[PDB]
């Protein structure tokens, strides 16, 4: 039911392209890619890392809880 | 005459994927929903060629499929093949499902609800898969379930009684379990085309969550390659798997057969079921265990209407982000919780990650989205 | 303006698109050939004098 | 119950992403598995006709399947009669059914050795700190008739008497027969009967990583090609 | 025979005589009163954690 010709109502906006033979393969790589990577990890990782640095606490806490009660207890050996 | 527009088979064909409008900012979150039927085409092929050797019968399961492994011809690399295709599976799965609930997806009603459906089908269907070669935890994987199943107050212990055929364990008992997993894969794919007939009425969301419908593309050739291109990758990570370590996701404890007389020192399911089992031993009671592990299925269809942000997707709430990602880092908990014993420090911790599950879904969520419109003047 | 060397085979056969699907098959050929010089000859280099037909020598002696 | 000892990681020669199994170590195994143990222990999967390209060519084969007789069917003109061995049959079992090899070992029941290491939480780790691990029992501990001191065994107290020590068998190499070089060869073969695919396995994993280093970087091009279009548009508004 | 000889060279290490000290510190202990369920299976494994990562780095030179 929803085909290209019928899709929404848009005036005055124009589009220039080119040609992908016209075009090489990697304008920049490195040049470009290296900061734009950069930036788009300092706005991630405020928001995604410190609920995985609270699971890691939290291993490390109850895997160390574990290993002074099996019998991890010379001084809890008492007569 | 253009005969794509006018003969009858090539037209459904062009309609679906070649001259569908595609928004042009779709990022490779959206590559899996085709790998999960690329997993599940491998999933139909390799099981096909297994059950035309296998025995289903408690005194010679475990020794039909030592057989395949070492007399039938390339039988270790397709019944490898079908061990680490069904962890891809489940991989590729929670990916899906955590991406549109991210993007706010689940606002198209009929493809969410039989989404709920098609998580439950593949859940039982790999549960009885892992009975059939009757090792040391296909035995004490079934059992535990099944009593289990005879904590359901009226019918309960009537179809307890009907799985194994009757009896207690003996040869017509894992006829059942093997005619049951052979059939639930096709009624999976049957509602798979039906869940890609309902997004068809509106196309696809996008990572912004703002309609697209002036910046369509389409879909031959920018996705056909780009879908193409995504397969591929993921066919070399299976086969890192097969081919260099074919062990290393399943347990040691399995390669030694079933008996009722001996002793497994610990009881542990794969990885994919073990987040469903750690919210099962916190609930001291076993009528409340097998409801509290059903509603954490089930908690996925209420997601429509708990939903109060004037915004579709997350990319714009930085709250809403925080709660996302502590809800991912709560399931990883239940995971390693999951395959430790119980003892003192992984019962407290184990109990309370229950609860953060369905505070965060139930309550967080919807308050926080509330103070977000509130931030912004609606 | 001297150009590099691309346009091989862009006009004599990958232009007729003939070649262009016939590669796949016309296209099968000699990297069975070529590929044995890898896969093949690094797998016994890295266990040498650890396979069966480096030491199968020692008991063929009839 | 209290704690595991668990095994140490030695550096075993087949140890590596593209590493094969050493089969003259495997010949050896095979020896020290056919004259300390197949007497407790089975092997109920593994016959006299998977060792040939292994470890011993198919005359040496047949010549050691005729060192034991068999027990064949029921003939006319006779009785279930017996034979020596066909090189179809597997290994012969050692103990007449499951009961008779409870009081002939204590009560405990010696395990088949078929998937032994795969079925281990340590492999062939686990296997040589059993065999090289046995030692005294602490002061403190009492232990049953018959029963030994083992510290890397589930709860020390195995049923199991240490069953190799120096010169318990002479091997046809010249190789001397110390302890711990016929325990190293009873987890190279024991390693094999478990995983006989072992060496098959990691050779199509590089006939696989590099004739996909061949289609990867070349679908990846096609792709950058075609999206090129729309990653150079530029847009006007002029209302 | 190689076994003995390299278990014995690092029977002498900084790790290995620390745990001998503590193991027959209370190896003398147990046997005092006769009605005591103190064991040392314990104090045992500490030793051979220490000695037995330290056999595993030099055994495989001497062998075959
Ligand atoms: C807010 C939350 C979302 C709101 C939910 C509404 C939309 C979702 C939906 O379709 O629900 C499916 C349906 C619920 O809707 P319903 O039962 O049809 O409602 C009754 C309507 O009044 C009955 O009216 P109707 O319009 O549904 O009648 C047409 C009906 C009848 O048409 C058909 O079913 C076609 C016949 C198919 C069978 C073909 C022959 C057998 C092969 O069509 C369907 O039922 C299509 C849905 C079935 C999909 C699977 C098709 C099987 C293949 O499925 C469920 O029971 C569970 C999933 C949804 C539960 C969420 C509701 C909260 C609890
Ligand atoms: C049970 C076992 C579960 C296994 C899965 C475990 C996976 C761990 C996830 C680690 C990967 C982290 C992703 C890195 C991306 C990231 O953080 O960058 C943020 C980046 C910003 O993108 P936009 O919002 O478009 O921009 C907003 C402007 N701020 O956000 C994203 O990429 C969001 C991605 C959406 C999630 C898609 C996949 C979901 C991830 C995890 C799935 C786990 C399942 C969760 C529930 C599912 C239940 C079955
Ligand atoms: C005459 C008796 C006897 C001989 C010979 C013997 N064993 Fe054992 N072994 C046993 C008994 C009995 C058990 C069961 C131990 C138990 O349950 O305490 C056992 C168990 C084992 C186990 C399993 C331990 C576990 O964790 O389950 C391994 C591995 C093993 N033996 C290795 C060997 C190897 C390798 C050889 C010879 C090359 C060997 N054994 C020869 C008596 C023997
Ligand atoms: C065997 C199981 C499944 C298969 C084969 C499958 C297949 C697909 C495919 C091919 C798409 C279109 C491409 C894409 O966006 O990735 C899609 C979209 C979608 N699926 Fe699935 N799916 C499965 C399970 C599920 C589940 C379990 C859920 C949710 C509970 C779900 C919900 C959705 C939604 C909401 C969309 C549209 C997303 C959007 O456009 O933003 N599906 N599915
Ligand atoms: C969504 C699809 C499927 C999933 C997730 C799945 C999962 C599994 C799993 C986890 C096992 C246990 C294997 C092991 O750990 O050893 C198994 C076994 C088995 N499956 Fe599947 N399966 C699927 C489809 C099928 C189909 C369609 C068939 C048959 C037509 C099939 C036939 C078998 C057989 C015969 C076995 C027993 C042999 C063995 O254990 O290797 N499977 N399946
Ligand atoms: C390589 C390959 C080939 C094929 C044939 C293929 N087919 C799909 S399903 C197309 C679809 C339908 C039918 C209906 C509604 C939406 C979408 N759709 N829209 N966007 N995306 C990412 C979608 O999958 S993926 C894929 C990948
Ligand atoms: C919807 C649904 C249905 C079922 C039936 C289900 N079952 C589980 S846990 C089963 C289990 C146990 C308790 C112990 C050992 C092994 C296995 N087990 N069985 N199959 N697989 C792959 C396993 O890991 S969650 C879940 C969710």
């Amino acid at each position: 039911g929803r085909e290209f010709g019928h899709l929404t109502r848009m005036r005055h906006v124009i589009t220039y392209s080119l040609s992908p033979f016209e075009q090489r393969a990697f304008p920049h790589y490195f040049t470009k890619g290296i900061p734009n990577v950069l930036r788009r990890t300092r706005a991630c990782i405020l928001r995604v890392a410190p609920p995985f640095v609270v699971f890691y606490l939290v291993y490390t806490w109850g895997t160390q809880e574990f290993e002074k009660s099996k019998r991890k207890n010379p001084a809890a050996y008492e007569n | 005459t253009n005969i794509r527009k006018s003969h009858p088979l090539m037209k459904i064909i062009n309609n679906a994927f070649i001259d569908l409008p595609a928004p042009s900012n779709i990022s490779s979150w959206w590559n899996f929903g085709s790998l999960l039927g690329i997993c599940l085409i491998l999933q139909i092929l390799t099981g096909l060629f297994l059950a035309m050797h296998y025995t289903s019968d408690t005194t010679t399961a475990f020794s039909s499929v030592t057989h395949i492994c070492r007399d039938v011809n390339y039988g270790w690399v397709i019944r490898y093949l079908h061990a680490n295709g069904a962890s891809m599976f489940f991989i590729c799965l929670f990916i899906h499902v955590g991406r549109g609930l991210y993007y706010g997806s689940y606002m198209f009603l009929e493809t969410w609800n039989i989404g709920v459906v098609l998580l439950f089908t593949v859940m039982a269907t790999a549960f009885m898969g892992y009975v059939l070669p009757w090792g040391q935890m296909s035995f004490w994987g079934a059992t535990v379930i099944t009593n289990l199943l005879s904590a359901i107050p009226y019918i309960g212990t009537d179809l307890v009684e009907w799985i194994w055929g009757g009896f207690s364990v003996d040869k017509a008992t894992l006829t059942r379990f093997f005619a049951f997993h052979f059939i639930l894969p096709f009624i999976i794919t049957a509602l798979a085309a039906v869940h890609l007939l309902f997004l068809h009425e509106t196309g696809s969301n996008n990572p912004t969550g703002i309609s697209s419908d002036m910046d369509k593309i389409p879909f031959h050739p920018y996705y056909t390659i780009k879908d193409i291109l995504g397969a591929l990758f993921m066919m070399l990570i299976l086969l890192i798997l097969v081919l260099f370590s074919p062990d290393l996701l399943g347990d040691p404890d399995n390669y030694t057969p079933a008996n009722p007389l001996n002793t497994p020192p610990h009881i542990k399911p794969e990885w994919y079921f073990l987040f469903a089992y750690a919210i099962l031993r916190s609930i001291p009671n076993k009528l409340g265990g097998v409801l509290a592990l059903v509603a954490s299925i089930l908690i996925l269809i209420l997601m429509p209407m708990l939903h109060t942000s004037k915004q579709r997707s997350m990319m714009f709430r930085p709250l809403s982000q925080c709660l996302f990602w502590m809800l991912v880092a709560d399931l990883i908990t239940l995971t390693w919780i999951g395959g430790q014993p119980v003892e003192h420090p992984f019962i407290i911790i184990g109990q309370l990650a229950s609860i953060l599950y369905f505070l965060i879904i139930l309550v967080l969520m919807p308050i926080t989205s509330i103070i977000e419109n509130n931030l912004l003047k609606w | 303006a001297a150009p590099t060397l691309t346009a091989r085979l862009y006009s004599l056969l990958f232009r007729r698109t003939s070649t262009f699907a016939l590669t796949i098959a016309v296209g099968a050929l000699f990297f069975e050939r070529a590929f044995d010089q890898g896969a093949d000859a690094i797998y016994e280099h890295i266990n040498q004098g650890k396979l069966w037909k480096h030491i199968k020598h020692k008991y063929e002696n009839k | 119950t209290d704690l595991e000892l668990h095994a140490p990681s030695y550096p075993w020669s087949h140890r590596g992403l593209l590493s094969s199994l050493d089969h003259t170590s495997i010949r050896r195994g095979f020896q020290v598995y056919k004259q300390v143990c197949s007497s407790c222990h089975s092997m109920d999967y593994v016959a006299y006709r998977h060792l040939v390209g292994v470890c011993y060519t198919e005359e040496e084969a047949k010549a050691l399947a005729e060192e034991v007789e068999v027990q064949d069917g029921p003939n006319e003109d006779g009785e279930m009669f017996m034979r020596p061995g066909k090189l179809s049959d597997y290994f012969p079992k050692p103990y007449p059914n499951p009961e008779a090899a409870r009081a002939a070992n204590n009560g405990a029941l010696p395990p088949d050795l078929s998937y032994i290491v795969r079925a281990r939480h340590g492999g062939e780790d686990y296997v040589f700190s059993l065999l090289t691990g046995y030692c005294e029992p602490p002061t403190g501990v009492s232990l049953r008739e018959g029963l030994y001191f083992n510290p890397y065994f589930p709860g020390q107290a195995i049923a199991m008497a240490p069953p190799i020590y120096n010169e318990v068998l002479e091997f046809d190499d010249g190789t001397p027969a110390t302890m711990s070089q016929v325990a190293k060869d009873v987890c190279t073969f024991l390693r094999w009967a478990s995983e006989p695919e072992h060496d098959h396995r990691k050779r199509m994993g590089l006939k696989m990583l590099m004739m996909m280093g061949l289609l990867l970087p070349l679908v990846y091009a096609m792709k950058r090609h075609k999206w090129s279009v729309l990653k150079s548009r530029k847009l006007a508004y002029r209302p | 025979d190689p076994l003995t000889t390299v278990r014995e060279q690092c029977e002498q290490i900084e790790k290995c005589i620390k745990a001998r000290e503590r193991l027959e510190l209370c190896d003398q202990r147990v046997s005092s009163r006769s009605q005591t369920e103190e064991d040392c299976t314990e104090e045992l494994f500490d030793f051979l954690h220490a000695r037995d990562h330290c056999v595993a780095h030099k055994l495989f030179n001497s062998l075959k």
